[PDB]
């Protein structure tokens, strides 16, 4: 119990891994829409719609992750 | 008085009357609320109402008993040690002369004996 | 070897001190933090010293800190002080509850004539 | 004419000591400036109670304060069984209508009261002892038939159960005389004179050693060596205290659809 | 070599790390607590295993 | 459990540590049960004083009048 | 003024007269061994038994006998 | 016992690796943020404001990453 | 107030006041007479500042 519990807690921190992943996702993609922004200005709402979506889906794994990494914390 | 660390709750509960105090074991939890460090043994926690004595120690050794005393985590400390004796003694006592109103006395209701059957 | 001190063991005989002892020293688990030692261990080192729960200075001096008025004082001088206080019941003793609740009244008097322009900002 | 003060008063020597529960910075650093400008501050409450003026207790931020109630695990369910368990959580989480109702007496004790028999039920009995002591028992006739009839029929009912508590305790306080004053076999014919001359001071850890390894110096100097000589010595009084063990008995309890024996639990599970 | 060859060697190191009494009482010799045990204290492990099911015998 | 600091007193809480094993730390609470015993007797040997010392008698007729307290309504 | 005069009973001698010989009786009291055993205080019994033999009759049919003003609690 | 107290200040550390991925996703994000802006300078604050809007996405994961080391930490 | 004058002492064993009061570990690295420079030593460095009053009439600073 309390020896699986260690690796549980430590299980948990793994769900951090994906909180880097999603960082870097971000970054990566706010970029090509600020180059994309550049090279076609007319549909700036547009990209700008379309990049907060995609951005969703980042956010998507991360609360994903940590509720797999609650549950099996606890399951 | 108790001679162990342990006690059947329901040696403590009464059997004719309204059950609405329990006789709680000490609250462990209240030792990871002192942000100092202390050095406390698993070997005294147990024992009825120690523990909070120990915890109001070790708050009136960091802290004194003026202005800086006076935080939660050390007034409740003290308030449970106050109150944990209080209800002991009491509960020891109605233990000694009234131990017909508590369960699993068998004089809280008396098996009568065979010649009583009329058999 | 055994070492011996002021605290002293409850045996009458000898036999059932060195009993005791021999019992006591077949348990010890030795534990050093230094390599190349038969009994090594780098964490989980036993420690060879018991603490003791004591009163500390900071303990007994706010104790006494709090009967200072006391030792200056015979006990009729403490009880015509502290327990034969002369009665008197003309006071308002709850202005203390009025002046505090009472303050509310009159801090939304001077409260409600801020200056702010908005109306939601004094909302 | 002036006011009385308590004795708590001579322990700060103000009456506004700005005590506040709440360890916040925002919170000591106010109560500070608020403690040092109380002569001359009109929002200034008091604390210290007196003859004259009643005060405030212990302040919680803009709130009071007052202890966590001591854990009971007594409660009420109104929607579906809650588990409440006092120990673990550290404060105690306030009560929705819809989940839980706490028991009665967040700070409570208990005690044992009695009430206060009539009036003119305490004047007959007065009158019986008197005449009792002056006249005795024998001539008391019309003074006991006017207790039991003045006196109200639920007053004879108290009168009659204390004689019999009373009887009660007085049978429990005599059967742990007779088990205090037992004599053991360890001190049988032993009298005050077999007693040493020792006291309180001389059991305790600086003249009795306790029966810890690590309570003082004793054995800081023992080797690995010394220690598997005496791992030799123990194990060889065992070979004449190991013939002997204890024979197994009947569990009583075997059968699950009986009362069972509220047995002594083993040590270990 | 002798511990990872085993069979039992797990077991009897798991089994006594997950007995949170036996743990704290590691911990209160650690902290400078420790006597002397009787035989029944010995076990105190033993009877752990045989309340999770074990067939463990020499108590 | 009545007479706490009794007990703990004769444990020797005040002074050392219980030992660490249940074994010898329960041998040792049940070692008290018979001084608990002797010190709970010698507490009911106490010999009477006058009731009417530090209280006057509630049910004296002097205190028929059954008097209520003046206040003044500030 | 009424009730001084009550000061000046014996009982009020002799009550303090057994507050001390129990504070002086308790103070005897002391731990004589470390077994984990009742004979840890084999001599304090003896200390206290002569204490209740000094103001009871154990050879009486209630040695502790009830009267009014007495100790129950 | 003691050892789930280890893992958790373990985990603690790990709450750094998004730290690291933020700062490389900020590089990338103002890399093309710079591109973008020689592309395109006559919309210098639109790119401007998407820069920083995009890196405070970044932070979330950062303060979601701490926020739930110390909650383990604790907890 | 003589009693006052005696409160860390009863708080304290004999031993404990001796190595409290009594044996102060020595260290004599200390500028003890600092206390006295930067008191004298205000003069001069009050007299910078004071030597620069905006008051007209030279009488006046005299
Ligand atoms: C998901 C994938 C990614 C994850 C990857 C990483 C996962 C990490 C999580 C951990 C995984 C599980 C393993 C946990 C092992 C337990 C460790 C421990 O608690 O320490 C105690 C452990 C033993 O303490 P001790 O001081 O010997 O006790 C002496 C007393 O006299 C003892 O007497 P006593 O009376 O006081 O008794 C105390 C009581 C205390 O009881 C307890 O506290 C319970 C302890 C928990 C474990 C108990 C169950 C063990 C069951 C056995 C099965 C083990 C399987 C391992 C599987 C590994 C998975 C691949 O009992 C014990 O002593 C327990 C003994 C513990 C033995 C642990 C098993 C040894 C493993 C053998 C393999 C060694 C490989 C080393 C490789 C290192 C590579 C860097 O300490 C050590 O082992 C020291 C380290 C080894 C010595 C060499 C120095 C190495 C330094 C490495 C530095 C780098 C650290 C890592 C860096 C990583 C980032 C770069
Ligand atoms: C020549 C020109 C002037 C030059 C001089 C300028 C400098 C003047 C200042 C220095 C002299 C002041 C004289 C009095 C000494 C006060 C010293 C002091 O430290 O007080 C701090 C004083 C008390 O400190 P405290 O212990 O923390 O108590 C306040 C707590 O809230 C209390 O919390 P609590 O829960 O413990 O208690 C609740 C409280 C109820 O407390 C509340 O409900 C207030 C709660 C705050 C509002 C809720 C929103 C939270 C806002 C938080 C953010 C606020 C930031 C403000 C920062 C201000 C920094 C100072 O109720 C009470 O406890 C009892 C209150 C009622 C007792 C009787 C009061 C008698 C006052 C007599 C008034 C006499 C003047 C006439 C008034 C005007 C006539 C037209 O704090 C204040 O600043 C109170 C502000 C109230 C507004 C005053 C507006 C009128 C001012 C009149 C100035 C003179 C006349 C001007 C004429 C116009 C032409 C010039
Ligand atoms: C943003 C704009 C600013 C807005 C803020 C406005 C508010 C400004 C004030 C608040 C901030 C002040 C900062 C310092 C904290 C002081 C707090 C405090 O409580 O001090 C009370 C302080 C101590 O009170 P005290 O206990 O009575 O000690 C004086 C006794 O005389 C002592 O007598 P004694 O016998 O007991 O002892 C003899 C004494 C020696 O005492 C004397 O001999 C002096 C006696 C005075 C002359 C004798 C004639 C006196 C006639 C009586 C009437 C005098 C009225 C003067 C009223 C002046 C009101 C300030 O020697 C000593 O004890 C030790 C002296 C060594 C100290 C070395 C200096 C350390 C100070 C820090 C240096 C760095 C500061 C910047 C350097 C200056 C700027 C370049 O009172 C004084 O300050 C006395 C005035 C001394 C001149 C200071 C003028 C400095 C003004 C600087 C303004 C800021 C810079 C301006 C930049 C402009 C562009 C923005
Ligand atoms: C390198 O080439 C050379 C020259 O240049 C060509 C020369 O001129 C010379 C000739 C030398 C001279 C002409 C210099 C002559 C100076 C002499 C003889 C000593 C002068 C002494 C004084 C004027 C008295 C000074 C007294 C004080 C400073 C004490 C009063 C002031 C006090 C207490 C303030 C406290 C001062 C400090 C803490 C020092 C920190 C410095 C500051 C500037 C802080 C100022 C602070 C405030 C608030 C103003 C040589 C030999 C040379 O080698
Ligand atoms: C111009 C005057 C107009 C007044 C109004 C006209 C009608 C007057 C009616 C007079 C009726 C008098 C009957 C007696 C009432 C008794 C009042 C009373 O009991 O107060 C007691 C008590 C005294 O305290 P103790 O020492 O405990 O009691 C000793 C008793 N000897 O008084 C108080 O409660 C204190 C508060 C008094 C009233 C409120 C004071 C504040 C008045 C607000 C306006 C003032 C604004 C300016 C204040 C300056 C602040 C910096
Ligand atoms: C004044 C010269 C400054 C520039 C000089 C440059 C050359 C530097 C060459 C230095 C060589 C080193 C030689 C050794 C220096 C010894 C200094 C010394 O004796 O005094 C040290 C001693 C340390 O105290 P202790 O704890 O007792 O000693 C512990 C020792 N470990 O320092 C002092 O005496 C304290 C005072 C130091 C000088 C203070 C400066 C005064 C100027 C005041 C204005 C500063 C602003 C004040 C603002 C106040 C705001 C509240």
């Amino acid at each position: 119990m309390l020896l699986v519990k260690a690796v549980k807690v430590l299980v948990m921190g793994g769900c951090m891994l994906p909180i880097a992943f999603g960082a870097l996702g971000t970054g990566v993609l706010f970029a090509g829409f600020n180059v994309a922004l550049s090279r076609n200005p007319e549909e700036t709402e547009s990209l700008f719609n379309n990049t907060l979506m995609g951005f969703a889906l980042i956010e998507t794994f991360i609360f994903m992750s940590i509720g797999l990494g609650f549950f099996v914390l606890f399951a | 008085t108790i001679f162990a660390e342990t006690w059947e709750a329901s040696e403590y509960q009464y059997r004719n009357k309204a059950n609405l105090k329990t006789l709680p074991v000490n609250h462990l939890g209240k030792l990871a609320e002192l942000k100092f460090d202390f050095v406390e043994y698993k070997a005294h926690q147990l024992i009825a109402c120690h523990l909070y004595e120990r915890m109001t120690i070790h708050c009136m050794n960091q802290y004194g008993l003026f202005k800086d005393f006076y935080r939660p985590e050390c007034l409740d400390a003290q308030y449970y040690f106050k109150t944990c004796v209080e209800l002991n003694a009491a509960y020891g006592i109605q233990k000694k002369f009234f131990p017909e109103h508590f369960v699993g006395s068998p004089y809280a209701r008396p098996v009568p004996q065979f010649q009583q059957l009329g058999l | 070897p055994v070492k011996e001190g002021q605290a002293k063991l409850w045996f009458s005989t000898k036999e059932e001190a060195d009993a005791y002892d021999d019992k006591m020293i077949s348990n010890i688990e030795l534990k050093s933090q230094d390599y190349e030692d038969e009994n090594f261990s780098p964490v989980f080192n036993r420690k060879t010293q018991e603490y003791f729960l004591e009163p500390s200075e900071k303990f007994k001096s706010d104790f006494a800190e709090l009967l200072r008025p006391l030792r200056s004082l015979s006990f009729n001088q403490v009880v015509d002080r502290y327990v034969l206080i002369p009665p008197n019941h003309t006071f308002y003793r709850n202005w203390t509850y009025e002046k505090f609740l009472g303050g509310f009244g009159l801090s939304y008097l001077i409260l409600r004539e801020l200056p702010l322009r908005n109306f939601y900002a004094r909302v | 004419k002036a006011p009385g003060q308590i004795y708590a008063y001579d322990i700060h020597n103000t009456h506004y000591p700005y005590v506040n529960i709440k360890q916040d910075s925002q919170t000591q650093l106010l109560a500070s400036f608020r403690r040092s400008i109380a002569s001359i501050n009109p929002f200034s409450y008091r604390q210290v109670p007196s003859q004259d003026r009643a005060a405030f207790g212990l302040r919680w931020g803009n709130a009071w304060y007052a202890p966590n109630p001591y854990p009971n695990g007594i409660h009420f369910d109104r929607v579906f069984p809650t588990h409440y368990d006092p120990l673990a959580e550290t404060n105690r989480t306030k009560a929705n209508l819809q989940l839980i109702k706490y028991a009665p007496g967040n700070y409570s004790t208990l005690v044992v009261t009695s009430e206060k028999l009539p009036r003119p039920c305490i004047r007959t009995i007065q009158n019986y002892r008197r005449c009792q002591m002056v006249n005795g028992t024998e001539k008391c006739n019309s003074e006991a038939q006017d207790i039991l009839a003045i006196c109200p029929n639920w007053a004879l009912d108290h009168m009659k159960e204390k004689v019999r508590f009373y009887t009660k305790a007085l049978a429990i306080n005599n059967q742990t005389y007779i088990r205090a004053m037992q004599v053991e076999e360890y001190n049988q014919g032993r009298t005050v004179a077999d007693v040493a001359p020792k006291t309180w001071i001389h059991g305790t850890r600086q003249h009795l050693r306790p029966d810890t390894m690590w309570a003082d110096d004793r054995y800081t100097n023992i080797t690995q060596t010394e220690i598997n000589e005496a791992i030799k010595r123990v194990e060889a009084r065992k070979a004449r205290e190991h013939e002997k063990k204890p024979v197994e008995q009947a569990n009583v309890n075997a059968n699950t659809g009986e009362q069972p024996v509220r047995v002594e639990k083993s040590l270990y599970p | 070599m002798a511990f990872l060859s085993g069979s039992a060697t797990y077991d009897q190191l798991a089994d006594y790390a997950s007995y949170n009494h036996a743990m704290d009482v590691n911990q209160d010799q650690q902290a400078g607590l420790d006597s002397w045990m009787s035989e029944k204290d010995k076990n105190m492990v033993k009877y752990y295993q045989r309340s999770l099911g074990k067939k463990v015998e020499g108590i | 459990m009545d007479n706490y600091f009794t007990a703990i007193t004769l444990l020797g809480l005040r002074d050392q540590n219980l030992p660490p094993f249940k074994d010898a730390r329960l041998q040792r609470y049940k070692s008290i049960k018979k001084m608990i015993d002797l010190i709970e007797t010698t507490t009911k040997l106490a010999p009477p004083m006058p009731v009417e010392l530090f209280m006057l008698n509630p049910t004296d007729p002097e205190w028929d009048d059954d008097m209520t307290y003046p206040t003044i309504t500030h | 003024k009424q009730n001084e005069y009550l000061l000046e009973h014996e009982d009020v001698k002799r009550y303090v007269w057994w507050y001390e010989d129990l504070k002086e009786t308790l103070a005897r009291v002391h731990r004589q061994a470390n077994n984990h055993k009742a004979c840890d205080f084999k001599d304090s019994e003896i200390i206290l038994q002569d204490f209740i033999r000094r103001y009871t009759n154990p050879k009486d049919n209630l040695p502790i006998k009830f009267h009014p003003q007495g100790q129950t609690f």
